[PDB]
């Protein structure tokens, strides 16, 4: 519309309240390293506006790329692996102190040697005999 | 041993000391109160196989206290596959005469499940590893027990660190690395058969059997370690065997 | 089976993944990381991404020197065949990620320049810490700044999250900002933040 095009130059109104091309930034800047400073954001555009995120993320902008911060259950460059089902038994040995066995479909579970018994728990074990293997009783 | 510390006593109660002839012969591991393992290669010169003894809650080789508990050794079973003279399926299983008591001395070491040991166990960095061997390559051996701290190294990485040596042996799936390349501390000759043993959360397991090296303690070099997981069904079934009339039996493996 | 190739660790603000070449074909990935003293802990596991987020076992200590490998598996399931990383000291090494300057308020005759908190993956408490949280001292801010109507550029520098500049009156200013870990002898700075202006 020309009649919008009769004051001199605004960065506000040429590059903020519309989209600017480089040159008209050029010509408001006129430095060719102020130009380049502004126009690598302001033409970078907002990786963020795709909502990578998932399962309640947060996603932070920068140049050509983003950060997603996610919640404490979440990890992953998308906030994509659920924490909550990683419960295997090369994971850590699925958290069980002595033996792990996995179950798909199903949950692990957790076993203990001969001598140790399962506690109520699901995962830690108990002797059952005085002298069970791999303790060392001096010490205690 | 070499760089070690001393085990302070009780603090190993499954490490075993094997004699014959009343000898020192080489260390190993209490696993029940009737089995041990050792190393193969430390029956590679027995001529008296009735004059094996094993010796539970030893821990100073000067004085005898009486937390010792002596047993014969009525069957010393070895793979079929181990050659004598080599490095390959370096393990015995040794079945005690009469059971030994477990005191605060004497405790046998955990032997773990194959699976458990090769996806948990093998990813522990550090493990302990026992006996009275050498203080110093071809140096005296020790008259109190030792006990040195190594970390496990995967195979790839071992080759990688070591150097060459021609005509040396394989490193093969039987076997680990574990230890120090810079010349300072490793296992020696005479602790032999003893424990690399693996402490995890709050139990400790038997993965590894001192097996072979170049030298002691050589820079370029890592101790070599029997991998006791290879083995855990071949021990657990011989275990339930019926004993037999000779020493010695060489079972097959697998 | 193949092994992994071309490790590299992609880390900015502590988000912190490993990737590696190549796309898999009749094989699945497991990665485990550790410092030079502790035990592997394995992650990703049999995955077909040749990608690994780590940021979780990293930030637990920021200043360790971590050593990653990548396992390698054929469909369907001695050691498996694997490559290690470069080692990574997430400290030392994680980018600065790009800032943005919060506000500018002219007070006096002077101008205050206030840079947002730069968020990071380390947590504290239910929160996430900010980059002057983790690294105090070490964290400057810089300011690149210039007067529409004169030629050349003018830089300030600070040790909190804000700059006060003096300004000659009745003129434009354009604001740009850098973080910098000056201690560092590479990677020792951010990209610009977007230019604001008066
Ligand atoms: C938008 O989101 C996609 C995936 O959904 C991601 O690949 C881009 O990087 C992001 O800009
Ligand atoms: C961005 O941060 C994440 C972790 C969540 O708290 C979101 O609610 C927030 O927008
Ligand atoms: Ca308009
Ligand atoms: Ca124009
Ligand atoms: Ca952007
Ligand atoms: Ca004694
Ligand atoms: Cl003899
Ligand atoms: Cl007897
Ligand atoms: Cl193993
Ligand atoms: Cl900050
Ligand atoms: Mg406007
Ligand atoms: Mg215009
Ligand atoms: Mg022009
Ligand atoms: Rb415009
Ligand atoms: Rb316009
Ligand atoms: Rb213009
Ligand atoms: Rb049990
Ligand atoms: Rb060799
Ligand atoms: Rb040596």
């Amino acid at each position: 519309a020309f009649l919008e095009e009769l004051r001199p130059g605004s960065l506000e109104r040429e590059c903020k309240e519309e989209q600017c091309s480089f040159e008209e930034a050029r010509e408001i800047f006129k430095d060719a390293e102020r130009t380049k400073l502004f126009w690598i954001s302001y033409s970078d555009g907002d990786q963020c506006a795709s909502s990578p995120c998932q399962n309640g993320g947060s996603c932070k902008d920068q140049l050509q790329s983003y950060i997603c911060f996610c919640l404490p259950a979440f990890e992953g460059r998308n906030c994509e692996t659920h924490k909550d089902d990683q419960l295997i038994c090369v994971n850590e040995n699925g958290g069980c102190e002595q033996y792990c066995s996995d179950h798909t479909g199903t949950k692990r579970s957790c076993r203990c040697h001969e001598g140790y018994s399962l506690l109520a728990d699901g995962v830690s074990c108990t002797p059952t005999v005085e002298y069970p293997c791999g303790k060392i009783p001096i010490l205690e | 041993i070499v760089g070690g510390k001393v085990c302070p006593k009780g603090e190993c109660p499954w490490q075993v000391l094997l004699l014959v002839n009343g000898a020192q012969l080489c260390g190993g591991t209490l696993i029940n109160t009737i089995w041990v393992v050792s190393a193969a290669h430390c029956f590679d010169k027995i001529k008296n196989w009735r004059n094996l003894i094993a010796v539970l809650g030893e821990h100073d080789l000067s004085e005898h206290d009486g937390d010792e508990q002596s047993r014969r050794v009525a069957q010393v079973i070895i793979p079929s596959t181990y050659v004598p003279g080599t490095t390959n399926h370096d393990i015995a299983l040794l079945r005690l005469h009469q059971p030994v008591v477990l005191t605060d001395h004497v405790v046998p070491l955990c032997l773990p499940e194959r699976t458990f040991s090769e996806r948990t166990l093998a990813f522990v960095r550090f493990s302990l590893v026992s006996g009275w061997g050498q203080l110093l390559d071809r140096g005296a051996t020790a008259l109190e027990l030792m006990v040195l701290n190594v970390p496990r190294l995967m195979t790839q990485d071992c080759l990688q660190q070591s150097r060459k040596v021609g005509d040396s042996p394989n490193i093969t799936e039987y076997m680990f690395c574990a230890g120090y390349s810079d010349g300072s501390k490793d296992s020696c000759k005479g602790d032999s058969g003893g424990p690399h043993a693996t402490h995890y959360r709050g139990t400790w397991y038997l993965t590894g059997i001192v097996s072979w090296g170049q030298g002691c303690a050589t820079v370029g070099h890592f101790g070599v370690y029997t991998r006791v997981s290879q083995y855990i069904e071949w021990l657990q079934k011989l275990m339930r065997s019926e004993p037999r009339p000779g020493v010695l039996l060489r079972a097959p493996f697998p | 089976t193949v092994a992994a190739y071309n490790l590299t660790w992609k880390s900015t603000n502590f988000k912190t993944i490993l990737e590696w070449e190549p796309k898999p074909v009749n094989q699945v990935y497991t990665v485990q990381i550790s410092t030079k003293s502790g035990d592997w802990k394995s992650k990703c596991f049999y995955t077909t991404d040749t990608e690994c987020d780590l940021t979780d076992e990293i930030v637990k200590d920021v200043k360790q020197t971590y050593l990653a490998r990548v396992f390698s598996y054929p469909a369907g399931n001695g050691e498996p065949l694997y490559e290690n990383s470069p080692e990574f000291t997430p400290y030392l090494e994680t980018n600065l990620g790009q800032p943005t300057i919060q506000s500018f308020e002219q007070v006096g005759t002077k101008v205050n320049v206030t840079v947002e908190d730069e968020r990071t993956l380390v947590r504290r408490n239910n929160t996430f810490l900010s980059l002057r949280d983790v690294f105090g001292k070490d964290l400057i801010y810089t300011l690149y700044y210039w007067k529409s109507s004169s030629s050349g550029k003018k830089t300030a520098k600070t040790n909190t999250n804000e700059f006060l500049i003096d300004v000659d009156k009745g003129e434009n200013y354009c604001f740009s900002v850098q973080a910098v870990i000056p201690s560092r002898t590479v990677n020792r700075k951010s990209t610009d933040s977007p230019v604001e202006c008066m």
